[PDB]
């Protein structure tokens, strides 16, 4: 019982509070065409899943080695005076074998979407 | 060590007895190291001995990796079929 | 206070059984992500009362943060089949699940004793009636903690762990543009 | 017991009515950039116009559509709210005056912030609608990369200071802010921070999207509340953690000279001075950042989705992982690695 | 030794010490008023400190209760030192430790009281403050004039102080 | 069974011409003009901006009139709005849509008709595609004249809508039950 | 002109927290019974303040110079007894 | 190798059990190498305290056994606020 | 640092102290509750001299 | 096989303008088919115009393109004085001008801001709404009206300009350039506008004539066209 601990169940209590207030004084009145999901006013078919872009996949999963890479970090901002320049010269190394995957990240343009359509060039050309 | 064991066993009797959907499995997995992790952690305390946190610390970087590949694989099998069975594998 | 807060680990130990059980019980597997979700806060919370509030922190940041979201983004892109719990899929399975579980948990137990007889490796599991006795001395004139030690010994000791560390997250990048972006 | 809870209270009421008052600052401050008012008429000078804000949407009702989650669709804007408020726990207004003291109180910060990207996550699923879950799924894949960048911040300063206490790092900009040698950081973490709360410029996924108003389109009564509170609640908060790790926190200037000349001894009011003082100095800081998130807003046009992405991944990311090298080789030239 | 985990309690130990075993005074000053002395009993007790933890070293385990003769030694030390400030320096060692309570215990917080401290407890115990492990370039930061690193609020009676003592001719 | 008889009064005012006088009146009273006052205040139209009258509606907003200065803010979702303003021809075609989004609102809701298309066809009305006025497809508490009516005559109109806001009877009238 | 009325809101938000902090540093003072907070605080410094605690007669950070100890001080320490770590 | 490193950096709880247990394993052979049984055994001992736990359950035991008083210096659990107090 | 090391000596004095103090005090104490049995209280777990405080105690 | 994804944007949408319904198909990211519903607005005009005199007729023009009243009303009254075979007297046709002018500036002014406020530049909206609020007053202030004047009619215009209108609107245009220059400083060079601009919806120019473009949809692809030079009125 100190304020941090407090104050951490305290901000659910308020936010469970206001919501109870909500349920307790607006009214509650369903039906089926308020039910329905906004879509600009008009009905849509249910369909299967999009097709997606795989650079819609591969930030989410590109996210997690970079995340992890920059959190692995924090041990040696932590003991940078102690390790001083062994340590310093070990974190360059680790910097720059992470900085090659970003380069081939880079070189292989993996999060760039292409729009598939593109102007024709082609010259036009008369069998004569 | 009790909270631990008791995750990493019914962690892995999910996995096993997964007949429901892959992702399961994928949690599952998880979810065992995540309990191998505790067990350690605990006896590094226990031995005020630095080296069970370092093997955690590296157990931590490794599932993320692990999940990254695991999620890529799982991705690259989608591409072809479309869509996940439940026994999807 | 004292009866609660005694008994936090125990509480914390029984939450983590209920939680594992609705993780594989779940309808929808996001459901069973988020109770996942659940399961790491219960064990950060474990982790901070035995004195490691830091992997509990490093554990939220990491594994909530970071791979609980990636499961999220997976599970919402694509689509996936599930079947729900039943009795005609899985009654079938509870004489080997019993089994199972008595044999492990016992074995799992037993695997840290140093005892000839058996049933003494399994009764020394359950031996702690006793407190530790926490002392303090004057020798620690550095404000060094769990953080700064790990530094200390990753990139000190152990310099060549994180520099193979720093090839598997290489692997972690490669990988999954080799198998998901497809080139030309 | 008593102590602790009138602090609690008066910090958190400071906190909330901060976060009401600064939408109507927001209104006020982008009509007169556009030869307008905003509110002078709900309240005296439109200074009620918050309170009458939220006291229309708590009596307004709440809708859940047929094909949703409606647990999921009620809890996940009150749990994005819930972190936003607990990352306040561990701001201090002067030197060990905070509710939480923590000596991993950095580490908090980034935990609870990574906890942000729920909510948009949630939402989306909450309904059955495919616009639905791909306005989502931007709208995380930008809120985790500009999370790097950030977090990229954090460690580079870090770096100057070996610690992860709030009030140390603090303590340590007496000599100099962060700013002054790091000045590029300052622009890159305000562009951040912008694109971290995903106001505009980076307002892709609620402004050019397939559904009408974002991933909160179906969002009435008090969850519409939550959402809007825990939005701007975060612009405070990162604005504290630019004020914190850039910016000096509470420190404005040295001020002994006149204490000593005012006071002869301390006292309950020389305390409550020197109290002011460093509270006024982060307030003042924090306003100056907050006008910036309205000025951003009142002068630019929107990106797009690509265009975000790519200013994250191959412009901003590798400038921070060149100073990522440039930094403790600029420490190791001139023998200036951080004590603990 | 780590701290203590989820539950604890403190229990105190009723017992005495054993009779075979010489009783010894016990240091009465609490973590500021040590912080401030803490240079002029180093510089008194070096051979006792280093004594009792060279007895340490050799028993090789038993240090406890192999050196108690050792630790009876340095204890008494410290206590004859902080007894000859109390009778010599009083006012301006209170000044440097309240000045360090105000401060978070930071000696660079207190340069003022420490200046006045040191004159006094040079000029009558004939103790100096010395940092040891500097070459003769490296300068010494408490002997430092205009530091980059100063107090908030410079300590108002230390302040007082300090210029009175500069007008006397002490400092 | 037991209750038999009534005692019910004859000359109980009716909600138009009653006053408090009981203090349980006055807290009930107090009550309704808070949530008068936010509902005035905080005024969240969703647009139907069909045609030239969304003009006029833009000019509400623009800098000589500066709608939000009374708290008026256009929400594009249905979901967070409070008032309907229908501000154009409302086709036959468009009816539907209308109706669907009018639905979708939650509630209280209220509905302005602007401009003479909206309120009874207007320069359109013997078309053989429109509406002849949006009351045949949803209710309507307030009729702008116009065409376009000025952004002052909006203005007025919301005026309006804000008097009747005023004088609702929202826990009187549950008293009263 | 510089428009005071856009100034106001901005006023308010200044207002609450200088007035919050300034509260905040009173009511900590007098937690510390007239002096400032301890921050930053090492494994060191929290067994110092317990032996302070022992020292001073349970009186918080109170401090006392005098350079022998009471009697009491012989007979008044604490060893933690810590619950198994299961 | 992190063998040895306490978690703040120094020499762990049973660092001396194991340093003169490898100076035993150093100075003999193979053969002699049994000669050591003893450091080992007190290295477990550290580790686990299983010896420890038998001795006081024994002692236990009887304490839980007995009706007659006890007349020894006792130990006393006090709260973390009375420490120091009176 | 230089600080906390001069007073090292004299804070470590003391709790070397209190250690003997506590630690005689809990084997007469363990002697006394086990007056009357064959069981020795004096005899070390360890296999080396050495001094050696209790870990372990029982709950209290 | 690709399967597109339909969504309707639109009607009730900010950027659909409340009455298109643009049925889209996307392939991920990209619009591979698209097709614009329109109609929402069919109010019959063109049967209504024939129960009319021309008279009548011509406030229908006014409610075409409801920013550009008065060029409206000026196609109209031109077809018709050209059935007519009257002639325009020199002062109407100098009004028709600059009032022509003026609603250029007006339809400008909504357009761009329009499509600057679509694009998320909010600004530039305020500030050029209000100077359509300056212009609209010389829209009253000549017909009554501020955005369906009637003001242009076959023959010339209904009513002479009033007395003070000419010093007016002159007062005007010495700080419209102002105007004009600030909105450029919020747009012409920001990188971002150029990111959401530039070779974005390009066009050919045989393409454009091929698909009828006209106005700027034309000459943005680089033929020299306008009807107020081709073929002056
Ligand atoms: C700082 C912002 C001001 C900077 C520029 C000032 C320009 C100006 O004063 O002339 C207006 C002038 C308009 O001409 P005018 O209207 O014909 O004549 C002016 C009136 O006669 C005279 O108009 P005036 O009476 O407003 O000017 C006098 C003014 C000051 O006169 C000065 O210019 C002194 C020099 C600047 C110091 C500003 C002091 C006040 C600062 C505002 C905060 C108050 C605290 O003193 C006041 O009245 C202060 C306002 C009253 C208190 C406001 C209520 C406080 C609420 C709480 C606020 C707390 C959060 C902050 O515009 C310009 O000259 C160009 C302005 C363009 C500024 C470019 C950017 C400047 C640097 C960036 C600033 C970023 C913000
Ligand atoms: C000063 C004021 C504080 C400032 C701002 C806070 C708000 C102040 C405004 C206070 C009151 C105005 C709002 C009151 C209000 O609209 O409910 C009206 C009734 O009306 C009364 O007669 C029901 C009695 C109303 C009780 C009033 C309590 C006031 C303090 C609330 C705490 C409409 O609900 P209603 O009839 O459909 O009744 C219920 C209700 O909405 C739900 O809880 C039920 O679950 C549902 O079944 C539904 O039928
Ligand atoms: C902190 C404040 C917490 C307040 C929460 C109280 C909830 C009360 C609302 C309620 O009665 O249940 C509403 C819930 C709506 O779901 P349902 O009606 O079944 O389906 C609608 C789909 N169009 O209906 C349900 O299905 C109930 C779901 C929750 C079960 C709680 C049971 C409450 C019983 C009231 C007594
Ligand atoms: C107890 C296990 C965990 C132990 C402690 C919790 C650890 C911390 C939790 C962190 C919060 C984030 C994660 C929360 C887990 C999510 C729970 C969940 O799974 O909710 C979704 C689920 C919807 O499933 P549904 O289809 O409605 O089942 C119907 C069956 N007839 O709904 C359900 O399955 C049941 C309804 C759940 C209601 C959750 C209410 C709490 C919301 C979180 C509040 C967090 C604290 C604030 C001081
Ligand atoms: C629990 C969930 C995850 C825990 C988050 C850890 C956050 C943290 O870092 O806690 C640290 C803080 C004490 O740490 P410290 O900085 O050393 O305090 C010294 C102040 N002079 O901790 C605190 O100040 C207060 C304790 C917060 C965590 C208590 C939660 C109880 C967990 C048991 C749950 C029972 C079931
Ligand atoms: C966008 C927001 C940018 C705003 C940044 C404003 C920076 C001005 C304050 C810098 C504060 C700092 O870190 O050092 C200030 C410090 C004050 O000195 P003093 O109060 O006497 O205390 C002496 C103990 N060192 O020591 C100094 O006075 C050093 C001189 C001030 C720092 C250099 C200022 C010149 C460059 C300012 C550029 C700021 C960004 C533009
Ligand atoms: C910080 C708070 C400063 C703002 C308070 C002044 C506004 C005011 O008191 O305004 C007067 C209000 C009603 O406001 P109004 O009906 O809109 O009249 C304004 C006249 N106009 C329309 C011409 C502008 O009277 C009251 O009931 C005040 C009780 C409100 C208590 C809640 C305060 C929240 C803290
Ligand atoms: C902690 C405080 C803030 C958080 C609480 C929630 C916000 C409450 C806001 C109340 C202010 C208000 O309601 O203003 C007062 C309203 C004004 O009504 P009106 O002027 O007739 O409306 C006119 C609308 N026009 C302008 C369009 C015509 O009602 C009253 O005069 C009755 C007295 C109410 C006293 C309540 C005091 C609350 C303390
Ligand atoms: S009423 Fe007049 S101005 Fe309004 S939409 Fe109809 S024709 Fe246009």
């Amino acid at each position: 019982m100190n304020t941090f601990i407090i104050f951490i169940i305290l901000i659910p209590i308020v936010g469970f509070a206001l919501l109870a207030v909500n349920i307790l004084l607006a009214v509650y009145k369903p039906y089926n065409e308020k039910l329905g999901a906004f879509e600009c006013g008009l009905t849509s078919f249910n369909q299967t899943r999009l097709a997606f872009n795989a650079a819609f996949i591969l930030v989410a999963i590109l996210f997690l080695p970079f995340d992890l890479e920059i959190s692995t970090l924090l041990p040696y901002v932590m003991s940078i005076y102690l390790v001083s320049n062994y340590g310093f010269t070990i974190v360059l190394l680790f910097l720059l074998i992470l900085i090659i995957g970003f380069v081939y990240e880079i070189n292989t343009n993996a999060l760039k979407i292409n729009k598939h359509n593109k102007p024709n060039t082609d010259s036009l050309i008369y069998k004569l | 060590m009790f909270i631990g064991t008791i995750i990493l066993v019914l962690s892995f009797l999910g996995f096993v007895f997964n007949r429901r959907n892959i992702i399961l499995a994928f949690i599952c997995l998880e979810t065992m190291l995540l309990g191998i992790n505790l067990i350690l952690l605990r006896n590094s305390v226990l031995f005020d001995d630095i080296s069970g946190s370092l093997f955690a610390i590296v157990i931590i970087i490794l599932a993320g990796v692990e999940s990254a590949i695991g999620l890529s694989l799982l991705v690259s099998y989608y591409r072809l079929r479309g869509v996940i069975n439940s026994y999807g594998i | 206070m004292m009866y609660l807060t005694y008994y936090f680990i125990e509480i914390t130990i029984f939450l983590a059984i209920l939680c594992t059980i609705f993780i594989i019980s779940a309808k929808n597997p996001m459901v069973s992500i988020l109770y996942m979700i659940a399961l790491f806060v219960i064990a950060a919370m474990y982790l901070y009362l035995i004195g490691l509030g830091i992997f509990s922190l490093l554990y939220i940041m990491i594994y909530i943060g970071a791979i609980a979201v990636l499961f999220l983004f997976i599970i919402t892109l694509l689509d996936i089949n599930s079947t729900e719990l039943s009795v005609k899929s899985n009654i079938r399975d509870l004489p080997l699940v019993l089994i199972s579980l008595i044999v492990l948990t016992i074995s799992g137990l037993m695997i840290y004793s140093n005892d000839s007889i058996l049933i003494n490796k399994l009764l020394e599991a359950f031996g702690n009636d006793y407190n530790t006795i926490i002392t303090q001395d004057w020798f620690n004139i550095e404000n060094t903690t769990l953080l700064t030690t790990i530094g200390n010994v990753l990139l000190t000791n152990n310099a060549f762990i994180l520099l193979v560390l720093a090839i598997v997250l290489l692997l972690g990048i490669i990988g999954p543009i080799s198998i998901t972006m497809k080139h030309k | 017991m008593i102590i602790n809870i009138v602090e609690i209270l008066i910090f958190l009421v400071c906190v909330l009515f901060s976060v009401a008052y600064l939408t109507v600052a927001e209104r006020k401050t982008l009509a007169y950039m556009q030869r307008r008012l905003g509110p002078n008429f709900v309240g005296y000078y439109g200074l009620l116009q918050a309170f009458a804000d939220a006291v229309k949407l708590l009596l307004k009702e709440i809708v859940l559509p047929k094909e949703s989650n409606y647990i999921i669709l009620v809890i996940s804007p009150l749990i994005t709210l819930i972190t936003a408020l607990i990352g306040w726990v561990v701001i201090p207004l002067g030197p060990g005056i905070t509710l939480g003291e923590l000596n991993l109180g950095i580490l908090f910060s980034l935990a609870i912030g990574s906890l942000g990207v729920f909510g948009s996550l949630l939402s989306g699923w909450s309904s059955n609608s495919k616009y639905s879950l791909l306005g989502s799924i931007r709208s995380t894949a930008q809120l985790i990369s500009y999370e790097l960048i950030l977090t990229s911040i954090f460690i580079i300063i870090i770096m100057f200071v070996s610690s992860l206490n709030i009030t140390t790092i603090i303590e340590t900009q007496r000599v100099v802010w962060y700013c002054i040698p790091l000045l590029p950081l300052l622009l890159i973490f305000f562009i951040a921070s912008v694109a971290e709360t995903a106001r505009p410029p980076f307002d892709l996924t609620e402004s050019e999207s397939e559904l009408v108003a974002g991933y909160f389109t179906e969002y009435s009564g008090s969850p519409f509340v939550f959402f809007f509170l825990a939005e701007y609640s975060n612009i405070i908060l990162i604005s504290a953690f630019n004020g914190y790790l850039l910016l000096g926190g509470y420190l404005s200037f040295n001020y002994s000279y006149l204490f000593n000349i005012l006071f002869n001894d301390y006292s309950y009011v020389s305390f409550l001075f020197e109290g002011l003082i460093n509270s006024s100095a982060y307030a003042i800081k924090l306003v100056f950042l907050m006008f910036s998130f309205i000025w951003v807003r009142a002068a630019f046009p929107r990106f797009t989705y690509d265009n975000l992405i790519n200013f994250c991944w191959i412009i901003l990311l590798p400038l921070l992982f060149g100073i990522f090298l440039i930094i403790p080789s600029t420490l190791y030239i001139f023998d200036s690695f951080p004590t603990l | 030794p780590r701290e203590a985990a989820a539950h604890w309690v403190p229990f105190e130990d009723k017992a005495n010490m054993p009779d075979n075993v010489p009783d010894v005074v016990e240091v009465g000053a609490t973590s500021a008023p040590l912080l401030s002395a803490s240079y002029f009993i180093g510089a008194k007790c070096k051979p006792y400190n280093d004594d009792f933890m060279l007895c340490r070293e050799e028993s090789q385990g038993s240090g406890a209760i192999d050196c108690l003769k050792e630790g009876r030694r340095v204890t008494r030390c410290a206590v004859s030192v902080i007894e000859d400030i109390n009778k010599s320096c009083l006012d301006e060692f209170r000044l440097h430790w309240q000045c360090l309570e105000q401060n978070n215990h930071q000696l660079s917080g207190c340069r003022k009281a420490e200046a006045l401290l040191n004159k006094c407890v040079f000029t009558k115990l004939n103790l100096e403050k010395k940092i040891p492990g500097l070459r003769p370039d490296e300068e010494p930061v408490f002997l430092k004039k205009d530091p980059w690193i100063k107090p908030a609020v410079d300590d108002f009676k230390s302040v007082r102080a300090y210029a009175e003592a500069k007008k006397n001719g002490t400092l | 069974p037991r209750v038999s008889s009534s005692s019910m009064p004859t000359d109980f005012p009716l909600p138009s011409q009653q006053k408090p006088n009981s203090a349980v009146d006055y807290t009930l009273t107090t009550l309704d003009a808070v949530a008068n006052w936010a509902r005035q205040g905080s005024f969240w139209p969703v647009t139907f901006g069909l045609a030239c009258c969304a003009v006029e509606m833009m000019h509400v907003s623009a800098p000589r009139y500066d709608q939000d200065r009374l708290g008026i803010i256009f929400r594009a979702s249905p979901r967070q709005s409070d008032i309907m303003i229908v501000a154009g021809t409302l086709t036959n075609k468009m009816a539907p849509v209308l109706r669907q989004v009018y639905d979708q609102m939650p509630e209280p809701r209220w509905v302005i008709s602007m401009g003479s298309c909206a309120n009874g066809g207007g320069y359109y009305h013997f078309s053989y595609s429109v509406v002849r006025g949006c009351d045949r497809i949803v209710p309507v508490d307030v009729y702008v004249p116009g065409c376009p009516p000025t952004s002052e005559a909006l203005m007025y109109g919301v005026f309006q809508l804000q008097r009747k806001m005023r004088n609702t009877k929202i826990t009187r009238m549950w008293y009263r039950k | 002109a510089i428009p005071f009325e856009a100034l106001l809101p901005y006023g308010i938000i200044f207002g609450l927290l200088t007035a919050g902090g300034g509260a905040m540093q009173v009511l900590h003072v007098y937690r510390n019974g007239g002096v400032r907070d301890r921050f930053a605080i090492d494994q060191w410094d929290s067994q110092m303040m317990e032996r302070d605690l022992r020292l001073n007669g349970g009186q918080g950070r109170k401090q006392v110079d005098q350079a022998t100890a009471p009697e009491a001080f012989k007979h008044n320490h604490v060893w933690k007894s810590e619950r198994p770590l299961i | 190798t992190a063998a040895g490193i306490s978690l703040t950096g120094g020499r762990n709880r049973c660092f001396s059990e194991w340093q003169s247990f490898m100076h035993c394993t150093a100075k003999t052979d193979a053969k002699s190498r049994a000669q050591c049984l003893p450091n080992f055994e007190d290295y477990m001992e550290c580790l686990h305290h299983t010896k420890e736990k038998a001795r006081l359950r024994e002692i236990e035991s009887v304490l839980k056994q007995k009706k007659e008083g006890l007349e020894a210096p006792p130990v006393k659990v006090i709260p973390v606020k009375a420490i120091g107090l009176v | 640092l230089w600080a906390r090391i001069y007073l090292m000596p004299l804070l470590q004095a003391e709790e070397d102290r209190q250690t003997v103090r506590r630690s005689i005090a809990q084997l007469e104490r363990e002697k006394e509750i086990m007056k009357g049995t064959g069981f020795d209280v004096d005899k070390s777990v360890y296999n080396d001299g050495k001094f050696h405080a209790p870990a372990l105690m029982i709950p209290p | 096989r690709i399967r597109a994804f339909t969504i309707n944007f639109g009607p009730q949408h900010p950027a659909a303008h409340g009455v298109l319904r643009l049925i889209l198909e996307l392939s991920g990211e990209e619009i591979i088919r698209s097709d614009p519903h329109v109609g929402l607005l069919h109010r019959g005009t063109e049967k209504l115009i024939e129960y009319k005199t021309y008279m009548q007729a011509l406030p229908y023009f006014d409610r075409l393109d409801y920013v550009s009243m008065m060029t409206n009303e000026q196609v109209f009254s031109l077809a018709v004085e050209k059935l007519l075979n009257v002639e325009v007297p020199l002062r109407g046709k100098y009004i028709r001008t600059m009032f022509g002018e003026i609603t250029r500036v007006l339809n400008h002014l909504m357009s761009v801001c329009s499509h600057a406020m679509d694009v998320g530049a909010l600004t530039p909206f305020l500030w050029g709404f209000e100077e359509r609020e300056k212009l609209m007053e010389f829209y009253e202030r000549v017909s009554g009206a501020r955005l369906h004047a009637a003001y242009v009619r076959p023959g010339g215009v209904s009513q002479d300009l009033p007395a003070g209108l000419l010093d007016d609107i002159y007062m005007w245009a010495t700080q419209f350039g102002d105007r004009l220059d600030e909105i450029e400083e919020l747009l012409t060079d920001n990188r971002i506008w150029k990111l959401r601009t530039v070779n974005i919806g390009t066009v050919t120019a045989q393409d454009a004539l091929n698909l009828g473009l006209s106005g700027p949809m034309l000459r943005g692809s680089g033929i020299p066209f306008d009807i107020r030079k081709n073929a002056p009125y």
